[PDB]
């Protein structure tokens, strides 16, 4: 389970990402362990009563996320 | 197998029940305040200060080095608190087990900024304890080594003695030897005694113009016979990869070194040897948090154990063993995370039937190697004239007997109080249980404060009426206070955990996430048949 | 064998040699009358109203229960010397092997003199240390019970923690497992916590009107629900031998319980296990005594080992490995008083030649099965630019794997200096040699006194020079002061001695006589094969 | 991973790869066809004479019984090519490892064309190394017997000797008993010697009216008491399946024979015993073809191995080990059609260094149970005064300790040169990798074509010069003419597979599906853990 559980504080996952072409270190810090989840091709966000699936998926060391009609990409530093 | 289970009989909106809830998640945000504090390392002060130097700091290099978004299972965190004079942030050292492609692993790198990352008294034993854990579990190694030397001021509880630094390379060695790769990526200085950390493991990995490995540093290199010569020439990155040979892998920088050290745990051909009868995994019947309210906020208040039982096994399943005899002892068999445990909790005192009771069941979880699970919250032994005379020795002296020779996986969670002959009967830190955690709530003690005070200033008072005269409740007084306020200070969480009695403080509603966690890793390693020792019937 | 011969160069008339061996005698009538003192328990005062009590002293009970005439081998006699406030002869528990009816056993009893008997943190320390010599040389086990408690006033040191008490019981349990013997007799009080020890064990004796072995003494009881009850009603010699079964033979008096002692050791059908092709046992080829002597006076002045081992060996005969290679380190075969043993004593210094020639020597020894023994006398390992850069880390590492992974006995005597790396590898204390002593004029630390206070306060002026300041003459001879003097200290035998860094400090003199004892006690356990860790070429 | 990947530098299209390939594919095309004529046996002559008979041809008998289209790994096909007189092809006897019923097994089958099937010095040779792979890989065994008896003329090296004839009896009813499935198919003669390969078996089959199974056929036997007798009445197929009971199986010819037989594969219950933490394949990132290229066509000019590497592992993904130190041998893992494996490849010379780090990796691979490759492509040990007086002799020996202990399953192929102490601390023949392979390219030899003719003749005029004369570079240049050219013939593949140092000449862009097919059929037997000798440091 990489839910970034750990033994007191919150679920940390420390992510080594890249969007187009501009990379970032994510620091996942959620002590409340919704925000996203994610079925099939699609990442529902519960943004305050106002739950909203904007579609997303993954294909090798690349994924997809629509994000504002935009379809970007985001991969793995190495 | 609907009627295993464990209706509950508490009641969640209760008064009485937030009550206790109120002070135990209380407690929990005292532990989490003080946490979050020593993550701060040598704080903010030199930690920018390092990186300054282009080095990632420490519990960074740990979450870049672990499989994305993995768990991470911390060491006795409030390690050395309050121990030293100064402050000594998680004693200059963080470790833990962690995936790391795909291999449970032991993880131990120093606090550069913790007091210049020199190893203090607990460091040492700290860094021991990992080992223990990784030899016990047989858990690959990684250690992250960026330290000064030795603590130089005291030495004496740092270097001689078999349980001091240099069991660390012993330790280390003998794991070589059995097969327990052994890893190391310098990301600092090693001067003397750290220098062996690498020099003496299987793969190692430096990053340039940072890295150093040498016996003596230019400090000590110039007191002897003179001799002025900079850090990276003396024992650089360079220096151990290109001509000396004590380095394997040429590292860049803090990020590449540990991108380098994941590929060689990627080849270790690594297969677990533990081996259950593990089954699908299914959640408590009541939420784990519950639990903040089971247990009663009064020490002294008994509650029913089987409470905090059926938030932790598997569908709040449980089937009791000896059911009702030496009910001062339940036991039972139960599932966690899938996995197929064997439970023995505390519920008050423990007559010689619940003694014989879980020395009895101890036999049955060895000869099926089912592990053991141990809830500690026993105030001792009954005492007595005609409880004496009925063998309430011998019979303890059967359950403990059980418990030291028990080789399936152990393991421990104080949830109350560990007193006397009952911390010892009940797996306690000296049976070697594979891990052993405490409560915020729990306290542990040879005996209670006053009890102890009592039997103290008891026999102050006998030598002193034998010998003509007494004590007067003037002189009596005053010899049971200090006793009576030494006893509630180390008898408390932090200034256990500070020593390492114990492998951390833990979120009474996390139980079982650790133990599931906890279980898996241990079957890294197999279960060994058990051999009893000679019982005295 | 006319040439294996070691043809001595030393004077025995020399006056240089009347020197040393003058201060060198000096040193051991030193201990030889600090020794006395501590054989005095807690003071004529409380030792006579022992004896009062019609109770044997401690050191008397066990020369009683020895075989006529047998000879005895003390384990750390300076056991918490000036370490406690107050006075703790021995730390309030002597140990050692002694013949019992055949067999070589280890012993251990409590002197109820000093401070009642009760377990101060080192008294435990010693009774643990004394379980291992048991285990790993296969000794069965005699436990002359007569202690208070576990001493109160200091529990956090002595109650919780892996390698505290209850460590005890842990450690009787399982030899009881692996066939060792766990005999135990009562001869006093034995509230609490020794009340496992005789509680757990094969066989049990106790002394009539004497004897008493309850969890909660009155004073604990009274405490309790009430009651008042005396200690022979509570826990007494005819309790626990009529009706509830915790002893096994009832004992008229300490005379009578030894002798029944005497008796179970008697039908052990006990048979020793290791095994060496031991030859006649020759002596020596010049007197032993004339060692005084050979050690120069003048800590750091160089003289040769050789002449140490000349007097150690059978007929002084020692064939030399690597003869004239990494002349830093000796090594060579020859027996002693029978057995034959592989030995490994330093000379000076320790560049990389030494450590492979040692790591090499060892595989040999390792793969006949011959025992190995460590003359430690080293200052630590070359230092450089060049010495460094050449593997002077990377090959003082392969000793080291080498010597914690030899699985054949292990014997190290301290006859010069252990500082630094040095000690470990050459097996110190962390690396489990069965046995480790102390000579007199040997003093060990982490490093040398001014050595330490040269870097410790060096840096001191590097962190304030790059901190636009500098360190005054002042400033600087007031951090290096206490260090000096600190270091002086906590390198003594003595200090060493009092916290079981060793087994014992002995007499130059009887080294060969203690390694006699030592070796064939080694022998009642088999002589493991060994596996070597990786070795970083 | 996208790290450990290896980048190529070679262009597939530069003139100076058209040229290599060249002379590459050349190579390969001259094996190709010498491969085929080897197809013919005993030539189109006496081949369909056979046929005649009504048999089927040997590796037509063959391609019956393996599995339907199952791949078939050939062994030393330039068997006895240009040794004996006359031509003896694949010295009339093929065999090979492939699947039968799911099972990787070892065949073996005599081509009666070839000189009546008898067995020649090598046939025996060629036989016995099958055992060899077969016991060594637990591939359970099929003896296709359709042989003479053995070679008459040549018999001083054919019978009497430990490793001639009969010792395939030998290690037959040794493999029975170490529970290696011994399966016999009778298709011919069979007098005298192969009498007992179905008399010593399993399980034997028999072609009725062909098949022949006698002590002495009937020339021996008439030359005995008289009598005369012919074949079927003898030793026939009806004898031995209704009468003795030699034969177990009564097959109506050489088709049902086959079928028979692979009933019996088909009831073994077989398991296989290896382990690996095998991986999904996933192919190279260069074609294998572009080996051809890779390889330089001028013998001794200088390429980058990590070429070929990368076209054989998977994803030609490969971590390097001690990257950068003792660069003229190469080390590192990888996996190859899922298989992981430990790779040591040359790339040069070989200093001391190189062999440090060679035997450091094959500790760390046997410490993992990972396969060991090796491609050779050595010259020699650099030599000279001061690396001679810096032990490159006794590291060269750390490499063959390693190497010659080393017991998890080691691969060997020739790539470059084969040249002295080389051949050796890179497993060659003498250390048993369980295979061993020769691509066209490569040539073995003691040393040099003039490099022997150097010294051979160097010597002639050292004797000849303390003895008042001097070599004339008239006699000099006549003795070493006869070298220079004994050496380059010595030298070759053909020269090498003919005489069974290795098992066969393959195409060096198939190797990387020889070793997976290698690979997976040596899991067939378990990865015993490794014990190592004295290392001399
Ligand atoms: C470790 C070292 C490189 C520090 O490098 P750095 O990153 O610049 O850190 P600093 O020099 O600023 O050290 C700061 C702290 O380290 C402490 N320190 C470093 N090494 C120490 C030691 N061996 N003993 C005690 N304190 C030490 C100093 O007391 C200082 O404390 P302060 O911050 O309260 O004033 C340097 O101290 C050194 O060379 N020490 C060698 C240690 C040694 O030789 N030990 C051998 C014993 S086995
Ligand atoms: C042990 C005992 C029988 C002593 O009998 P005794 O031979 O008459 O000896 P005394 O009672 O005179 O004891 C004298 C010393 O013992 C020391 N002592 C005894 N038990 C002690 C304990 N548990 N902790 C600390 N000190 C203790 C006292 O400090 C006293 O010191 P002092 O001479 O400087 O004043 C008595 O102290 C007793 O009943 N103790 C029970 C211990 C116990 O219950 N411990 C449980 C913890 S595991
Ligand atoms: C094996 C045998 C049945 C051959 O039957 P076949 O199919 O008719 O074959 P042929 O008789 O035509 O033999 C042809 C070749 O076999 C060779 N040959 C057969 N047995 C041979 C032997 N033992 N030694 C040497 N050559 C032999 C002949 O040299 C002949 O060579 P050629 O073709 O170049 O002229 C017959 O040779 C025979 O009975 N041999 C007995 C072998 C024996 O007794 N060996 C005991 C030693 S273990």
């Amino acid at each position: 389970r990489n839910d970034g559980w750990r033994s007191a504080l919150a679920r940390e996952s420390d992510l080594m990402l890249r969007c187009r072409d501009e990379r970032r270190c994510v620091r996942l810090r959620h002590a409340s362990p919704s925000q996203y989840r994610l079925d099939g091709d699609d990442l529902v966000s519960r943004v305050d009563g106002v739950t909203r699936r904007s579609a997303a998926l993954r294909r090798g060391r690349q994924l997809f996320l629509e994000w504002e009609g935009e379809l970007l990409a985001i991969e793995a530093v190495d | 197998s609907h009627m295993a289970i464990l209706h509950t009989q508490i009641n969640p909106r209760s008064a009485e029940f937030a009550a206790n809830a109120a002070t135990m998640l209380e407690q929990v945000n005292a532990l989490r305040t003080l946490l979050g504090r020593i993550h701060e390392g040598g704080g903010s002060a030199a930690q920018a200060r390092h990186s300054a130097r282009g080095k990632l700091l420490v519990r960074e290099r740990i979450n870049r080095l672990l499989d994305p978004g993995s768990p991470f299972l911390e060491l006795s965190a409030l390690a050395a608190h309050e121990v030293y004079g100064e402050e000594v942030a998680a004693a200059g050292i963080v470790a833990g087990i962690g995936r790391v492609e795909g291999v449970e692993c032991m993880i131990v790198g120093n606090d550069a900024t913790v007091k210049g990352g020199t190893y203090y008294p607990l460091t040492v034993k700290k860094h021991l304890r990992a080992q223990a854990i990784a030899l016990e579990n047989r858990l690959p190694c990684i250690y992250l080594v960026d330290s000064g030397g030795a603590n130089l001021p005291r030495q004496d509880e740092v270097f001689p003695d078999r349980e001091h630094f240099g069991r660390i390379f012993f330790n280390q060695a003998n794991m070589s030897a059995r097969g327990i790769p052994q890893i190391a990526v310098v990301m600092g200085s090693c001067t003397a005694g750290g220098a062996y950390v690498p020099a003496m493991s299987d793969e190692t990995v430096m990053v340039r113009e940072q890295a150093t490995i040498f016996l003596a540093g230019p400090p000590l290199v110039k007191a002897a016979t003179g001799e002025v010569v900079s850090a990276e020439e003396l024992g650089g990155a360079d220096v151990h990869c290109k001509v000396s040979g004590v380095a394997d892998h040429y590292a860049e920088d803090d990020d590449h070194a540990l991108a380098i050290a994941r590929r060689c745990v990627a080849n270790l051909n690594w297969r677990k040897q533990g081996q259950l009868q593990c089954r699908a995994p299914r959640a408590p019947l009541y939420p784990a948090e519950e639990l903040y309210g089971v247990i009663p906020a009064d020490s002294k208040q008994p509650y029913d154990v089987r409470e905090v039982i059926a938030r932790l096994v598997d569908g709040s399943e449980f089937d009791e063993f000896k059911a009702l005899f030496g009910t001062t002892l339940v036991c039972g068999f139960a599932h966690l995370h899938g996995y197929p445990i064997a439970i023995l909790a505390n519920n008050g005192i423990l007559f010689a039937e619940a003694a014989q009771k879980g020395a009895h069941f101890i036999e049955l979880a060895c000869q099926r190697g089912i592990p053991l699970l141990f809830l500690q919250n026993i105030t001792g032994f009954m005492v007595g004239q005609k409880y004496e005379a009925g063998g309430i020795a011998k019979h303890g002296a059967k359950l403990v007997t059980a418990v030291a020779c028990a080789r399936v996986p152990k393991f421990t969670v104080l949830i109350g109080g560990s007193f006397g002959a009952g911390n010892y009967g009940m797996c306690g830190r000296a049976y070697d249980p594979r891990f052993l955690w405490m409560w915020p709530n729990a306290r542990i003690g040879v005996m209670g404060g006053e009890q102890a005070a009592g039997v103290l200033a008891q026999v102050k008072r006998e030598q002193a009426e034998r010998a003509g005269q007494q004590l007067g409740v003037e002189e009596e007084a005053k010899i049971k206070a200090p006793i009576l306020e030494q006893y509630e200070h180390q008898g408390h969480p932090y200034y256990s955990s500070a020593r390492l009695w114990d492998d951390g403080v833990i979120d009474p509603a996390q139980t079982r996430e650790v133990l599931a966690l906890a279980l898996s890793a241990a079957l890294n390693a197999p279960i060994e048949p058990t051999a009893f020792g000679v019982f005295r019937m």
